[PDB]
RNA sequence: AGAGUACGGUAGAGGGUGGUGGAAUUUCCUGGAAGGAACACCAGUGGCGAAGGCGACCACCUGGACUGAUACUGACACUGAGGUGCGAAAGCGUGGGGAGCAAACAGGAUUAGAUACCCUGGUAGUCCACGCCGUAAACGAUGUCGACUAGCCGUUGGGAUCCUUGAGAUCUUAGUGGCGCAGCUAACGCGAUAAGUCGACCGCCUGGGGAGUACGGCCGCAAGGUUAAAACUCAAAUGAAUUGACGGGGGCCCGCACA
């Protein structure tokens, strides 16, 4: 998983009403996270592709979270379009 | 409680005498730890406290 | 983490495990690990035959470093020295004593 | 005993055939009391 | 040479028989097979014959004595129980089986499933 | 190693070794010496190997095959390229000034190493006596007389695989295939040599064996009776003869080794 | 409410890298030295993964579900032609290894003959790194998903109820099995893991041969694979089930059938 520092660390400019875990401010953005450092494991284990179909998984459903905010809210899609380092 | 490798004289009651471990089915013990007892038993098998053959 | 220590030594070289010890308890020292056990087995005899001898003496410790304190935990004895056919075992929690 | 090796797919016809018996002994002796 | 004590092979294969007396140490006294009374052939895959490559090697290991033997039991077909129960007949005393049976964990892959 | 594209008729199959960690030019000039070539030719003027003839302008490296320095540790400055061996070399420079080149062994680029009475084994690189190299290890570079310097096991990828010992001397397995019984006052280098990917490269073309100094093979049922005891013949025959050489020497199968002072020496032959 | 995440806790041959092993067997030699390969028991109508698949010991970087709840999202949904990855082993690449067996064979014994099973021998291969093939009795010969309609007996992981000492019942779930009604089925049989009642969608079928074959396209170094026809030809091929017969099918029994 993700480090057990990080996971509590990133979601404190998720926070929203801080409360929420569960807009898709969260289920993006840990999720972009867990995208962008686990591709270290990749690189020494390249004869193992169980760990990017769980990435393809989720960064498909990070697009489907993507493709509920272009009708939802486009405001706050700047937020996250803007801003992670995306496309 | 949490059995390990260090108790001797409670793995040793399943050690066989040909130096063998014993199934679920010749004495009951859990088969719940059936897959957790082998593991422990081949960490004092490994660090030297049963034999591998049973002629030593 | 909890880091469970097992080594082998020579039953010709046990007068130094005096030696052997002291230098893990500070190679663990750099570190910030705290050691919660500190063992010294029965002077057992052996079920198989480990460098063709009939005797040794078993070590146990248990390291609570981070990282750094495991490669040189090898690799003093890994390498070259008087050990054989350990395993590394780390642990979740603390312990307090075994060998009765 | 190993004389011979039994292939990976005769595997399942040793203990597939045999492991039916370990149960079906259980059907034989609830079948033999009533 | 005067000895009391060693240990004892016998091979008790589906075939053949061979016998193979030592001492305690590993020095070969006294030895006989199946082929060792003069069968050579068809018949002798049988107990009958380890009856008799027994004695062969029981009148072979009274040359430097063994009053006690240690048997060392080895292969899985016949003549192995109507084997050791022939050199006690021949004034011998001998205690009690050892077994070593060849057993791999997996092991060399034999000739496989012939039918 | 890569693989050339064709674009032209001579690069259709010139497959070709490349190293870029490799120094970059100017070997180490206080330990280079010039070197002419022989054509193949005795002090008699006679061609006595045949098929040498032209390349490229060499020198030669004053390579140590001795590594008598002991004691003191050598790092490794850079691997170079050397035209006299198709090994590679490593540029030594010990505690004291003192550059050397040595045999690269495998996996060497600014490691430290020190040939010694007592050196680390488990660096490949330290020279060391046979008495004290570990058995079961392959070793390179083997003495054959002690203060003789290395004779044995020193082309590119080539070792040794020390077997056996008792008394003086040490039994090693060659690359030969031949069991090989060697003295164990002389030395020996732990490890296994540099470019052991040569066997891969294909030269591609006649013009790339005709500088390494190599000169074309006619083969002697192209010959005349005069020339070669594979004669003439009408058409293409097909010699006749059993096969030979251009002085009467049979070819296929036949032993030429008549040393009988090095026999006891040699425990096993190519087998 | 469906679906997702923040919090541990185990269970787990997930999978991969590097090592450390043992006995045989094999190969040497005077019990040692040497290296390959699969790891007896633990083994399970067990786990794990979408699937293919996967077990000595050991760390090391890493998956998805379960469950205990507590938080929040506000259908974000499932399915999906094309499209896109990923798929057992013999292979043939591009480099290595090397034990046993063994594809390739030589004879040995055998038959009208072995070109066969049996007998004496061995390279390709399995192994490794990258890469290609994309084949199947890939089979549970059962697409994925949700809902609901009597049960009963083991067995796997949690959790709570339980007089409680567990020798453990009950309950709760998510898997894995047995047997059975309602139910369907041509029958065999399935039977809350449906082969019922349904719903959304997808792939697929239209008599047997010709034929998964030609030709054309695509992929492969090749062997080939994938998509895929008609001309002709036959009135039948096929499915489960039943009686009889047969069997170098088993099991009992009878008779000078065996002395």
């Amino acid at each position: 998983a993700l480090s057990v520092e990080e996971k509590a660390q990133i979601v404190n400019e998720y926070k929203q009403a801080e409360g929420d875990t569960g807009s898709p401010e969260v289920q993006v953005a840990l999720l972009s996270a867990n995208i962008n450092k686990l591709q270290d494991h990749f690189k020494a284990n390249g004869k193992d592709h169980h760990s990017r179909r769980g990435l393809i998984r989720m960064v498909n459903q990070r697009r489907k979270l993507l493709d509920y905010l272009k009708g939802k809210d486009v405001s706050r899609y700047t937020a996250l379009i803007g801003r992670l380092g995306l496309r | 409680k949490e059995i390990d490798y260090k108790d001797l004289n409670t793995l040793k009651a399943y050690v066989s005498e040909t130096g063998k471990i014993v199934p679920s089915r010749i004495t009951g013990t859990k088969a719940k730890y059936q897959r957790q007892l082998a593991t422990a038993i081949k960490r004092a098998r490994y660090l030297a406290l049963l034999p591998y053959t049973d002629s030593h | 983490r909890h880091y469970e220590i097992v080594f082998l030594v020579h039953p010709d070289q046990s007068e130094q495990v005096g030696g052997m010890v002291e230098r893990y308890t500070k190679a663990i020292e750099e570190d910030g690990g705290k050691i919660h056990r500190l063992e010294d087995w029965g002077r057992r005899q052996l079920a198989y035959a480990i460098n063709n001898v009939h005797k040794a003496h078993y070590v146990l410790m248990n390291v609570e470093c981070s990282a750094k304190a495991l490669a040189e935990l090898e690799d003093n004895f890994r390498a070259n020295d008087a050990v054989i056919r350990n395993l590394v075992m780390r642990r979740d929690e603390a312990v307090t004593e075994q060998s009765e | 005993s190993r004389e011979f090796y039994e292939k990976p797919t005769a595997e399942r016809r040793r203990k597939a055939a045999a492991a039916v018996k370990r149960h079906a002994k259980k059907v034989q002796r609830e079948q033999r009391r009533r | 040479k005067t000895v009391v004590d060693g240990i004892a092979h016998i091979h008790a294969s589906f075939n053949n028989t061979i016998v193979t007396i030592t001492d305690r140490q590993g020095n070969a006294l006294s030895w006989a097979t199946s082929g060792g009374s003069g069968f050579r052939g068809s018949r002798k895959s049988t107990p009958f014959a380890a009856q008799v490559a027994a004695e062969r090697a029981g009148q072979a290991a009274l040359e430097y004595g063994l009053k006690n033997l240690d048997v060392n039991v080895k292969g899985p077909g016949p003549g192995r129980e109507s084997a050791v129960r022939a050199l006690n007949a021949c004034g011998y005393k001998i205690a009690s089986i050892t077994d070593v049976t060849p057993i791999p964990h997996n092991g060399c892959r034999p000739p496989k499933k012939r039918r | 190693i890569v693989k050339c594209k064709p674009t032209s008729a001579g690069r259709r199959f010139v497959v070709k070794v490349v190293n870029q960690e490799l120094h970059k030019g100017a070997p180490y000039a206080p330990l280079l010496e010039k070197k002419s070539k022989s054509g193949g030719r005795n002090n008699n003027g006679r061609i006595t190997t045949r098929h040498i003839g032209g390349g490229h302008k060499q020198h030669y490296r004053l390579v140590d095959f001795r590594r008598n320095k002991d004691g003191i540790p050598a790092i490794v400055e850079r691997v170079e390229y050397d035209p006299n061996r198709t090994a590679h070399i490593a540029l030594l420079k010990y505690a004291d000034g003192e550059r050397r080149y040595i045999i690269a062994p495998k996996g060497v680029a600014a490691g430290d190493q020190l040939i010694s009475g007592i050196g680390a084994p488990i660096k490949a690189g330290n020279s060391m006596p046979l008495r004290n190299i570990p058995v079961g290890s392959t070793v390179h570079g083997i003495e054959l007389k002690p203060g003789k310097g290395a004779q044995i096991a020193r082309s590119a990828g080539a070792s040794a695989q020390l077997v056996a010992r008792e008394g003086a001397y040490v039994t090693l397995r060659l690359r030969s295939g031949e069991m090989r019984k060697v003295l164990a006052e002389c030395r020996a280098t732990l490890g296994e040599v540099s470019n052991s990917e040569h066997s891969l490269r294909s030269l591609g073309k006649a013009g790339a064996t005709r500088w390494r100094g190599v000169r074309p093979t006619v083969r002697g049922v192209a010959m005349n009776p005069v020339d070669h005891p594979h004669g003439g013949g009408e058409g293409r025959t097909s010699a006749g003869r059993h096969p030979v050489s251009p002085w009467g020497l049979q070819t296929k199968g036949k032993k030429t080794r008549s040393n009988k002072r090095t026999d006891n020496m040699i425990v096993r032959r190519r087998k």
